[PDB]
RNA sequence: UCCUCCUAAAGAGUAACGGAGGAGCACGAAGGUUGGCUAAUCCUGGUCGGACAUCAGGAGGUUAGUGCAAUGGCAUAAGCC
RNA sequence: ACGACCAGGGCUACACACGUGCUACAAUGGCGCAUACAAAGAGAAGCGACCUCGCGAGAGCAAGCGGACCUCAUAAAGUGCGUCGUAGUCCGGAUUGGAGUCUGCAACUCGACUCCAUGAAGUCGGAAUCGCUAGUAAUCGUGGAUCAGAAUGCCACGGUG
């Protein structure tokens, strides 16, 4: 119940408690359990510690929490340092992917800012 | 006393070599380890202080000394005498055994551990670090706890300079960077 | 140390996935099974890998040939 | 983005201007309306004045500016704020 | 009415509708004794923690403290457990 | 020149306010496997089987079709079993990073789609307000026009009811 640094809930199933890992989802969690030979309907309870060591090795095959967050921050600050359009959007807090900023940019812009 | 024996046999020979000291008493040695938890939020309830001392007693097998306010400040809404933190002084074998469990167990259990700083030596060899989260020690049960505390570790040694302590901890393979 | 105020402090065994069996004195009581120790921590390999800049010209020349 | 099988895209008149300024070894600012041209690795170190609709903003070319297009470094809308 | 300093002229004392401040209590421990301890402030490092909590070291050496006003005292502490 | 030609930009901006919609806040449900039942349409610079390759969007070869013949094209909701077991959740899917495909001279501003990862708000909505009387509302999918590509819009179709 301790994979890649962090803890994992025992009562949940295998794929879901793996998806608690920042860097895996339902696909890669199925690829993990397939490479470990572990069924998805079993829990993190009643697992062998050797099975969990295989799971830890399979997750260690990929890029995860500290690595993944470091890589993501590096890509964003690369755009910041270049000064491209995506960098300017990332640092004005505006949406990058070409959405509308006249209305409905509330995820990047947060809640409403009243005119005083 | 595993690290105390490792000190007495290999660290002293190492430092006598890499510093060319006249005497063996001139070598550094660790003196004490102080474990503070500043709990400024216990003005809400005593039980936050009372449970953090219970957690820190599991980390180091001592009853912690509940520290109090030296004076009164109004920015923090405290008066002189309020119990505001807890400390543990560790000396001797219990110091060495905690220092072993630290650099062997708890530092690897840090999320996104990537090293320590070598810029945390207070000008005179004494090293100070702060942990973000008490669950890196295995004494704490994860389900049993509720609140993420944090503490700070302060290793007070007899090194005069800053580098002699840096070399001493590096002799204990202390993960600076 | 004083007699009654202190917790029970008993030597137990902590074994790890790398098989690092280590006997320590602790307040756990029961035996402990670890995941990573300082012996098996990727501080000596993983941190070497962990800069990971990657190249932009080499990615470009990688994507095709003229 | 574009398919890999088409490769990259660049104007021919740009690629000829780059080949000339490479061989001549001049660091003169190349004014260019090709905001849609992908930067090549042989373009590194050049001042290229990309059009924005109104003028030519000079872009010194870096290594990291390779897998992008020239228009990303010439913003067309000026915005300072409402208040 | 009482207390403290100056005026007050190096003993005491000394006036003015002269210059400045306080008191009309508190404490069953804030008393007695034994034992022990020694500040303010600043510097560096340090999870939340911030100008300022707690922690460790260093400078400093009473610039602090004294139940309350001022003056005189206070390390053998009269200060603090 | 208030006329004409070209490149690039803009019509897509963003402290905000309103309208119309889509998707939701789940258990009358989400997921996974299996399986049943439609109507109406479009197609030659087009529809594009089968087979192979690819996780995938798609790629290659390539029949048949100006079409009650061939293709788009398996309808979905549903039903059967298992699963989750009330949580910001196996709800929700925004956002963002990386890798890609196709159209097209050309997808930076400024396309759509796919894959891996990320997993906001949101736990039924104040004052106020709208539609609907039966195959109706509600809900479920389908097709077309415009169109190289690009609809949650529009115009049509049937299912349950
Ligand atoms: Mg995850
Ligand atoms: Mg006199
Ligand atoms: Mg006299
Ligand atoms: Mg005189
Ligand atoms: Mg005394
Ligand atoms: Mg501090
Ligand atoms: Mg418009
Ligand atoms: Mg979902
Ligand atoms: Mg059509
Ligand atoms: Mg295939
Ligand atoms: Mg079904
Ligand atoms: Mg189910
Ligand atoms: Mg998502
Ligand atoms: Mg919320
Ligand atoms: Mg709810
Ligand atoms: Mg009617
Ligand atoms: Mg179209
Ligand atoms: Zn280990």
């Amino acid at each position: 119940a301790r994979i890649a640094g962090i803890n994992i809930p025992d009562h949940k199933h295998a794929v879901i408690a793996l998806t608690s890992i920042y860097g895996v989802g339902k696909t890669r969690s199925k690829a993990i359990l397939a490479a470990a030979g572990i069924a998805e309907d079993v829990k993190i309870s009643e697992l062998s510690e050797g099975q969990i060591d295989t799971l830890r090795d399979e997750v260690a095959k990929f890029v995860v929490e500290g690595d993944l967050r470091r890589e993501i921050s590096m890509s964003i600050k690369r755009l910041m340092d270049l000064g491209c359009y995506r960098g300017l959007r990332h640092r004005r807090g505006l949406p990058v992917r070409g959405q509308r900023t006249k209305t409905n940019a509330r995820t990047r812009k947060g809640p409403r800012k009243p005119i005083k | 006393a595993k690290l105390h024996d490792y000190y007495k046999d290999e660290v002293v020979k190492k430092l006598m070599t890499e510093f060319n000291y006249n005497s063996v008493m001139q070598v550094p040695r660790v003196e004490k380890i102080t474990l503070n938890m500043g709990v400024g939020e216990a003005i809400a309830d005593k039980k936050l202080l009372d449970n953090a001392a219970a957690d820190l007693a599991a980390i180091s097998g001592q009853k912690p000394l509940i520290t109090k306010a030296r004076k009164s400040v109004a920015g923090f809404k405290i008066r002189q005498g309020y119990p505001i933190g807890c400390k543990v002084t560790l000396r001797g074998e219990r110091m060495w055994e905690f220092f072993e469990r630290l650099i062997t167990i708890a530092v690897p259990r840090i999320r996104d551990f990537r090293g320590l700083s070598a810029k945390s030596f207070d000008g005179r060899g004494n090293y100070s670090m702060g942990v973000r989260e008490q669950i890196i020690f295995p004494e704490i049960d994860y389900d049993k706890v509720d609140r993420v505390r944090g503490l700070d570790i302060t290793i007070t040694t007899t090194a005069k300079s800053d580098e002699e302590g840096r070399a001493l901890l590096a002799a204990f393979d202390f993960p600076f960077r | 140390m004083k007699k009654d105020i202190h917790p029970k402090y008993e030597e137990i065994t902590a074994s790890c996935s790398c098989g690092n069996v280590m006997k320590i004195r602790s307040t756990v009581g029961h035996d402990l099974n670890l995941d990573v120790c300082s012996k098996c921590h990727p501080f000596f390999t993983g941190k070497q890998r962990d800069v990971a800049t990657g190249g932009r010209v080499d990615r470009f020349n990688k994507r095709f040939n003229i | 983005p574009r398919s890999l099988k088409k490769g990259p895209f660049i104007d021919l008149h740009l690629l000829k201007k780059v080949e000339k300024a490479v061989e001549s070894g001049d660091k003169k600012p190349l004014r260019t309306w090709s905001r849609r041209s992908t930067i090549f690795p042989n373009m590194i170190g050049l001042t290229i004045a990309v059009h924005n609709g109104r003028q030519h903003v000079p872009v010194f070319v870096t290594d990291e500016m390779v897998g992008h297009k020239l228009g990303e470094f010439a913003p067309t809308r000026t915005y300072r704020g409402h208040a």
